[PDB]
């Protein structure tokens, strides 16, 4: 199953490993989110999807911060209400796919704290650089 | 010391790669004229103007006929045409039998002329009118099963219908500048005098090339971009006679042509809302169509292409000499001078043998000697060898002439146990390819290809 | 020849430069990248390879380190078999062009070594991350 | 009028609350700059368009610096023949769309100016690390 030079090639390979293991795999999916008559728009129209898929996920990681890190820290804490299973449950015992059938319920909440948590540190920043 | 990986962004390196080029017109065009003129319509409104940028300590390894942007040219040009015509008339309707006579009996100069008529479907489907044209004799067959009557067909009702060619389109040779896509370059020879092949010394990007008209033609090229100094000889390989010879020009001979007897059009209708267009009189005389080209500029230039083209083959005398046989497309210099397709016989202008001792036999004092051509017409013509790109050139009323600087020769070699002392050069029957390639030799096209890594003994913050 | 405000807007004016004096210029390669019936098609397929080109770039400057930072440094020692000319030939003598034709060579070999490095600096960061 | 769910989501709601106060608005405009037979081909055109307007924009951020930041500093000093106005007058009394009307002049005399703020400091950068 698991290995770096095609595990996530055909996309995918790791997803039975649980999360803790799977984390040391993530770059494979990313460099294969872009690879490459009216069967000519069919193409164009594949390739475009794709570009927009994959440009639409780097505006998110760079407005809540990270731009390009592929693991960040975020300072939202983890509310009681999403807080239902102890950490080595998530990380040694869960898959990542079996996760996703949990944080998948109120996802957006967690978008409008991190992109909020954003706005206030580079107004904090701001005000730091203005005395530097 | 010790040495660790950095990584750079930007760097100028590059590779030989295929790609679609784009074509960039000079916009004057961009009026009405952009769907009229064949050769544009595909073409971006810009002023393509060459860049500046002479690259230094470079040296490239440029082909002029390994290259893959003559191909590109090729067949934009046949998606094109094949474009253009299919929007007009298709002349299946006037594959009747035609019943002819002579225009005014008589020599072969107004015999040219045959007078033909026949019923034409009006518009109202049950009635047809009696009608006629005229037709030059190419464009005409005898129709069999007769005992050698008056009974004629058009050429091409055996094969395919042509279109007629929309009246509004024009041939006129516009300059096309080839553009490369954003993360190309192209790269051309400013080291003028160059070989065709091998290393060139001074070397510039461009994003496009200069303006290149698309002119065809054959035996002789016309309005192409003159070699900077001295007459340049490319061949493929001169040791296979199979090889054309191009003999690109240093100066400018001129050429005139013309159809000097003075035709009428007149327009036939065919079903709802068609015009066929054909030629319904000469008014007055009937004298030839010819070219003339000044005799001793002619001669002087077979003597300059003579001690040239005598350095690959040293001591022999050259004969220049007639195409061999074949065709009109095969054995006869052609055009489209004003929208008439021409066919004008170089059988008398490569004539004669010049040697090694190159004398200016021309005197400095005045002559006035013009030789001249004897050249057919057509209005059918099944362009570029193909029975299915065929068209009809609809005649235009007046009297055509047209003048034009000249050339780089295709030549042909003939050669073998016969020469000794000589050999024969004679004019071959170019692919459209060749007329290209005549401009494009200059030009190679890379990928651009950054993210370069190097040692720089340097070490990350952490 | 080089004159920063069109020298890579015709791309590669720099080239005869040697490495060093042309590190200067990388720039104006950068910014002159991404410029702009079936001849419809033609263009859209032109433009959309220039994208993708481009964005697989970007994306492999991001997964190594580092982000979009032009020149930077990667904890890859420079192995002995490689190792072949003193620092001041490469960049003092040699230009970017006829560099290419060695390193040209075991290329991938490099990307294997800099993908990894990457992802052990994520995983010890992200242990101080959760001390801090 | 603000509203930061929907404020830029149709593009432009904050333009009127003077540029102090917009500056909280802008990941509404910056995550909405991508959202998303001859009719496919019109719509192709418009959405190559689009992605070629937004990747230049983060080409020229990443080649001036701040390579994914909304809001940065620079190393480049206000001039005084642009500075016909007092920080007040900017921050408290004139909307965006008021400040364009100046700063579209010259505004390429201040992109050679980051320009070249940033190549100094990757090489000034390059030598630390180089000693480090
Ligand atoms: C080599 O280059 C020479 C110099 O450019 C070429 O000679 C020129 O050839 C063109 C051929 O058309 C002549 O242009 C003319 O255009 C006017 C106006 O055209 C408009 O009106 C006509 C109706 O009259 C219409 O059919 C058109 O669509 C246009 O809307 C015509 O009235 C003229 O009759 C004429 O054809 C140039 O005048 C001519 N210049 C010279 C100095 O002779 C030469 O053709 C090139 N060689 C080859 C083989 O192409
Ligand atoms: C070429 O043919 C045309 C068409 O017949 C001639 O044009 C006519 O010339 C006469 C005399 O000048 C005029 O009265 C007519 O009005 C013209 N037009 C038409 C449509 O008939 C033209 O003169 C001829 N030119 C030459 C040199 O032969
Ligand atoms: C130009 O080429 C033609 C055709 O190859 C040459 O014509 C032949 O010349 C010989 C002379 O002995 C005749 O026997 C043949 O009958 C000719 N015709 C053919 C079809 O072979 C001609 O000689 C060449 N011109 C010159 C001046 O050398
Ligand atoms: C149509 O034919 C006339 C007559 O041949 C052309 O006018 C002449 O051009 C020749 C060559 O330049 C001169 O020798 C004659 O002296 C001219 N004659 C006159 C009366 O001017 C005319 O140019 C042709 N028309 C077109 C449209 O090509
Ligand atoms: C051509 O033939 C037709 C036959 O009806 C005749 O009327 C016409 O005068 C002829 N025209 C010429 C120029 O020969
Ligand atoms: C078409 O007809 C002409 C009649 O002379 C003949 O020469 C030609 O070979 C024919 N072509 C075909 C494909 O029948
Ligand atoms: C010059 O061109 C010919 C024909 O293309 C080629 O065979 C030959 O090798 C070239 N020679 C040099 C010195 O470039
Ligand atoms: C060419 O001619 C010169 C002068 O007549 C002579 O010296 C030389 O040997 C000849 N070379 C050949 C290849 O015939
Ligand atoms: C060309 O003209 C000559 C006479 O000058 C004639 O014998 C020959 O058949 C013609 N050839 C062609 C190909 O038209
Ligand atoms: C022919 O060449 C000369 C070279 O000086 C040029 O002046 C002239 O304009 C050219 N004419 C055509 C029709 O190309």
């Amino acid at each position: 199953a698991v290995g770096i030079g095609a595990v996530f090639l055909g996309f995918l390979g790791a997803a039975g490993s649980t999360m803790g293991a799977a984390s040391m795999t993530l770059t494979v999916q990313a460099r294969n989110l872009l690879s490459g008559t009216v069967w000519g728009i069919k193409q164009l129209q594949a390739r475009v999807l794709a570009v927009e898929r994959y440009l639409r996920d780097q505006q998110l990681l760079g407005i809540w911060g990270c731009s390009g890190k592929l693991i960040c820290c975020t300072n939202v804490p983890w509310n009681s209400s999403w807080s239902n299973r102890n950490l080595s449950e998530i990380w040694d015992n869960m898959t990542w796919l079996q996760w996703d059938k949990e944080i998948s319920n109120y996802t957006q909440i967690i978008y409008g704290l991190l992109e909020e948590s954003q706005n206030q540190q580079e107004k904090n920043e701001q005000d730091l650089l203005a005395l530097d | 010391e010790n040495l660790w990986v950095t990584v750079y962004y930007g760097v100028p390196v590059w590779k030989e790669a295929k790609t679609t080029l784009f074509c960039a017109s000079d916009a004057r065009a961009y009026e009405k004229e952009v769907h009229n003129v064949w050769a544009t319509h595909a073409c971006v409104p810009t002023d393509p103007s060459p860049q500046e940028l002479v690259l230094g300590n470079v040296t490239e390894n440029f082909n002029m006929w390994k290259n893959d942007m003559v191909d590109q040219m090729h067949e934009d040009i046949i998606s094109l045409w094949d474009q253009s015509l299919k929007p007009c008339v298709k002349l299946t309707p006037l594959c009747v039998t035609l019943i002819c006579s002579d225009a005014t009996v008589k020599t072969g100069t107004v015999e040219e002329m045959k007078n033909c008529s026949f019923n034409t479907t009006t518009e109202i489907r049950d009635k047809e009118k009696k009608e006629y044209a005229l037709f030059y004799k190419p464009d005409i067959v005898p129709l069999s099963e007769t005992n050698n009557t008056s009974e004629y067909r058009l050429i091409n009702c055996n094969t395919s219908a042509c279109t007629q060619a929309c009246p509004k389109v024009t041939f006129e040779p516009i300059p096309i500048h080839y553009c490369a896509p954003a993360g190309y370059a192209i790269l051309k020879c400013n080291d003028e005098t160059f070989n065709g092949t091998g290393p060139c010394s001074n070397v510039s990007t461009v994003q496009c090339t200069h303006g290149i008209r698309p002119v065809v033609s054959t035996q002789l090229l016309l309005n192409g971009s003159l070699a900077e100094k001295e007459i340049v000889i490319r061949s493929e390989n001169l040791t296979n006679n199979a090889k054309i010879i191009i003999v690109h020009l240093h100066t400018p001979v001129e050429i005139v042509c013309t159809r000097p007897n003075n035709n009428t059009r007149k327009s036939v209708r065919i079903g709802p809302g068609q015009t066929f267009y054909a030629t319904g009189d000469i008014i007055g005389d009937i004298k030839q169509a010819h070219c003339n080209i000044s005799e001793e500029k002619w001669n002087d230039t077979l003597q300059k292409v003579g001690i040239e083209l005598q350095k690959h083959f040293p001591n022999k005398t050259i004969k220049y000499n007639q195409s061999a046989g074949g065709d009109m497309e095969i054995t006869t210099h052609s055009f489209n001078c004003g929208g008439e397709f021409f066919y004008c016989n170089t059988s008398n202008l490569f004539n004669g043998t010049y040697n090694g001792t190159y004398i200016s036999t021309n005197s400095s004092a005045n002559s006035t000697s013009t030789i001249t051509l004897q050249c057919r017409i057509k209005q059918i013509i099944n362009m570029w060898q193909g029975v299915g790109r065929c068209m009809y050139a609809p005649p235009i009323a007046g009297n055509i002439t047209c003048r034009s600087n000249i050339t780089g020769l295709l030549l042909t070699r003939d050669g073998g146990t016969n020469s000794n002392e000589t050999e024969t050069f004679r004019p071959a029957g170019g692919d459209m390819r060749d007329n290209w390639r005549s401009e494009l030799y200059k030009y190679k096209v890379v990928k651009i290809e950054p993210l370069g890594v190097a040692p720089t003994r340097c070490k990350r913050r952490v």
